[PDB]
């Protein structure tokens, strides 16, 4: 109903598959919420602007380890799934 | 005091509920209007199952509270308390599962006896009525609390039935008689 | 049996599964979770309620997706046997990885097989002799033994073992099983070309042995039962065909660490050192997995890596416990250049008995170990001050001793292109004679140098003309 | 900006728990007004639920859980130029030597990203010293790491000053003797010789600057005081 909207109203929208916003973090490690397909080991790029790997898939959560410093990121920034197994270019 | 203590995590604060609700007098207002506010959050499918799960804030918490509230006019002040608490707390994963204690200390309250037949397959409506004949007839029904006659469908539970009721069961399923002769018969 | 569930936690290669339905597969059930991977086989090793198993992961878990589709397989892993495993390399899964195509199974059994029972031992008295001097004199070997070597792994361990194939497993002939947890890779092939070329594995043929392979590179977890896959192979050789078999198992360090690391993840309040709990039950179990029935006589070897070569460190430790006979070679013995570099007051064997192997025998020991400890006895006051200051007796056996070191080491065929020396098998009969003349000093009147390296006595003595020359 | 309350105050290690969604970032430093003046907490955490995790650089004896808290907004901006030549400062980056304020130029975050693989110079120099055996046996290097043993009042520090001495003619540059946990009875000596020997005048020039590190100082600002000195 009217509830229900406004209830829509304050919520964040999207279910956060494949993005997620991070929870609590500190000590290179964060955890995140949503990611909701996540493939294990796969790299994520924060919104923050650096990169980590997906290494704790948790019922719930997923626990990105941070490669970079911990400046760089900051709490309830969105992070998106780079998709990807972590890779570097060859050739 | 509650109607003896049950569950810990979560059951604290059932037994708080049940305690301040026997100070309200009103117990069982409480729990039916807890049941009603509880199956329309169930029954709000949107955010009322995808916002079961915290993710947002404390004054965003509080503000899906006040729409709650907004739902049902009805929901006592005890039980909005309740809401109250549960914000505060920032748990909101055990809410149901609060409603489902606090069923549980309500219904040992109004006394009501609980119990299961599980049995390989669904049995006769005439066993089904025997049983219950038995089973208050037994010493189990204390004549103050009114047994649940549960049937549950098994089939590893191969054959034969159980009884369950209080801490005290009758197990003469089929499964368990061919284990121990099966296990026996092969000393 | 089919049981969808849900991935609810890839917390590392110990995932766990969420059964949506009420039918619970039991502990030691194994799951396929199926991906572009092929198989994944996971199996249950706790229920943690709620239909919520807790599953260890025996291939890698990379990739996974949270709530990935899992279908359980039911029960324990049931690898095939028959003699077709003779003639192929497996996989913990049972994978022909020597891809000579699908394996033809007979009975396929499960993994898991409880130890036989107390009134199913038959206890040896066998002497199993390998024409290893230092083995033959120290510390007699017996057939269906489990036989124990401690140490850095393959820096001379791996090329002993290899020694002893050499030795005894033509000799013995009829089925052998080499099992070889976290080895490495290049050095399994070696072996692997090696058994083809000395013709114990013909492809061509028939194969006497029957060999699985667990690489270092495999996850931990898959570590783990890579040895409970081995000993079913064993067992249905020991059982079945009732034929005396042969095992090696390197390192069975290996399966205690791997335990090690899924125990953390597994949840457990770690023991001392960092151990797991489990570990005595688990080596336990293992070790009373491999045992001679009354059905059948299993010799088995058994290679302790050691960490830093610390005996005190308590999963070596354990594991001195259930072995039979142990040689314990030590990196101070392979500095002094023996090579074997069996310490030699740290071998023992129930074999060694003046009852075993006759009095004789027993008092050739005697003294060689009488002398031995004297000599690492006045070790200190050699090193204070010069052995000119010890007493002219001492120094008689000061001199023997360094004679008995030197005279210790035997060249091995299988260690000809690293020694650079022709390897040499010295008899038991000749063993004992050859210690008895030297131990009685009648050979001592030439160089240390001329014991260095060479086999037995009649050598010695022609390398003392080679020398004079 | 931003404010919030003290939520705990377990150890030197007191969580702050911050008006919602604008929150702290990792090193940011705050300050709690105090009547000490101010103490200065990093963050070094976020604990979440919009609180974080700071440690403190003065003493946390005497604090009421839900003080205010201010956000400076990111690591301490301790004062540079030619003006903190000659100048005790303590880790807040405020003067000690009570020659009062010092007049500041630019103020710059006490963390700071190490220079690039481009930006290292690609091929080492010497860097002359007075002390002969210095540059034969031992040569300085131009930015090296050198590493001094033996105890101090050997001359260790007369050894330091000598260096200062030698640094003037040898580039005329300047130096930060920082000092990490000094004793500081020691450390009003070393003050007072330095100021002797010349190496600070106080009417006239200085060449090195001081950071000075008090064993009473708590452990955090101990770790910090090394990262000050750095960036001056």
């Amino acid at each position: 109903s009217i509830l229900e909207e406004r209830i829509k109203g304050v919520s964040d929208e999207a279910n956060l598959n494949e993005t997620g916003r991070v929870l609590a973090v500190g000590d290179g490690i964060a955890r995140v919420f949503g990611l909701n397909n996540i493939q294990a080991e796969e790299l994520v790029e924060f919104s923050s602007g650096v990169k980590g790997m997906a290494l704790n898939l948790e019922p719930g959560q997923v626990g990105i380890v941070l490669f970079g410093s911990d400046r760089l990121v900051k709490e309830g920034e969105l992070v998106k799934r780079t998709g990807n197994i972590v890779d570097v270019p060859v050739g | 005091p509650p109607p003896v203590r049950l569950f810990g995590v979560e059951g604290t604060y059932a037994t708080a509920l049940y305690q301040a609700a026997a100070k309200n007098s009103s117990i069982d207002a409480a729990f039916q209007s807890l049941q009603k506010v509880e199956s329309t959050v169930k029954k709000n499918p949107k955010l009322g199952h995808l916002l079961l799960n915290p993710a947002l804030s404390l004054k965003d918490r509080n503000s899906v509270i006040d729409a709650i509230v907004e739902t049902h006019k009805n929901l006592d002040g005890y039980v909005v308390n309740l809401l109250k608490v549960l914000s505060e707390n920032n748990r909101l994963g055990c809410f149901e599962k609060i409603a489902s204690d606090f069923g549980v200390l309500n219904d040992a309250h109004n006394g009501l006896l609980k119990g299961t037949v599980t049995s390989a397959e669904p049995l006769d409506p005439k066993s089904f009525k025997r049983i219950e004949k038995a089973l208050s007839a037994s010493k189990l029904v204390g004549q103050g609390k009114s047994l649940k006659l549960e049937n549950v469908v098994k089939p590893e539970i191969k054959g034969g039935l159980i009884v369950e009721l209080g801490d005290k069961t009758v197990d003469l399923s089929i499964s368990t008689k061919i284990q121990k002769l099966n296990k026996v018969l092969e000393d | 049996t089919p049981i969808t569930g849900k991935v609810t936690a890839v917390i590392g290669a110990i995932v766990d599964v969420h059964f949506e339905q009420s039918e619970l597969p039991a502990i030691l059930n194994a799951l396929e979770i199926k991906t572009p991977q092929g198989k994944l086989v996971l199996e249950v090793a706790q229920h943690l309620g709620e239909n919520t198993v807790r599953t260890i992961a025996m291939d890698g878990t990379e990739g996974l997706v949270r709530g990935e589709k899992v279908l359980d397989t039911g029960g324990p892993i049931s690898v095939p046997v028959g003699r077709e495993t003779l003639g192929r390399i497996i996989n913990v899964i049972g994978e022909p990885i020597d891809e000579r195509g699908p394996i033809k199974s007979k009975l396929r059994k499960p993994i898991h097989a409880d130890p036989p029972s107390f009134a199913e031992q038959s206890t040896s008295a066998e002497i199993l002799e390998t024409g290893i001097k230092v083995v033959d004199l120290l510390a007699p070997y017996a057939r269906g033994g489990k036989i124990g070597l401690f140490g850095g792994a393959g820096v001379g361990k791996t090329v002993f073992i290899q020694e002893l194939i050499n030795n005894i497993a033509k000799a013995h002939g009829g089925f052998s099983v080499f099992t070889g947890v976290g080895e490495r890779t290049r050095e399994g092939n070696d072996l692997y070309r090696e058994m083809k070329e000395t013709g114990v594995i013909n492809l061509e043929g028939e194969s006497k042995v029957a060999l699985v392979f667990g690489q270092m590179n495999e996850p931990p977890g898959a570590r783990a039962r890579v040895a409970l896959t081995g000993l079913t192979i064993a067992e249905y050789f020991r059982d079945e065909e009732g034929q005396d078999v042969l095992l090696f198992i390197d390192n069975i360090f290996r399966f205690t660490q791997a335990g090690s690391e899924v125990s953390a993840l597994l949840g457990r309040i770690p023991s001392a050192v960092g151990y797991q709990p489990t570990l005595a039950t688990d080596m336990g179990l293992l070790q009373e997995r491999i045992t001679t029935t009354k059905k059948g006589s299993v010799t088995s070897v058994q290679a302790v890596y050691v960490p830093a070569d610390d005996l005190t460190d308590p999963a070596p430790a354990t594991t001195f416990a259930h072995l039979d006979a142990t040689t314990v070679l030590s990196r101070g013995i392979s500095e002094l250049g023996i090579y074997p570099a069996v310490d030699p007051l740290d071998s023992k064997s129930r074999l060694l008995d003046a009852a075993v192997v006759g009095q004789e025998h027993y008092d050739v020991a005697s003294k060689v170990q009488e002398t031995l400890q004297t000599y690492k006895s006045l070790q200190d006051i050699i090193a204070i001050l010069g052995m000119d200051e010890l007493s002219e007796q001492d120094k008689l056996t000061v001199e023997r001793a360094r004679k008995i070191q030197r005279f210790l080491s035997q060249p091995f065929a299988v260690a000809e292109v690293f020694t650079g020396i022709p390897g040499k098998l010295v008899r038991l009969k000749d063993t004992v004679a050859s210690f008895k003349a030297v131990l009685e000093g009648k050979y001592d009147n030439i160089p240390e140098h001329a014991f260095y390296m060479v086999g037995g006595i009649e050598d010695v003595v022609a390398k003392a003309e080679k020398l004079a020359a």
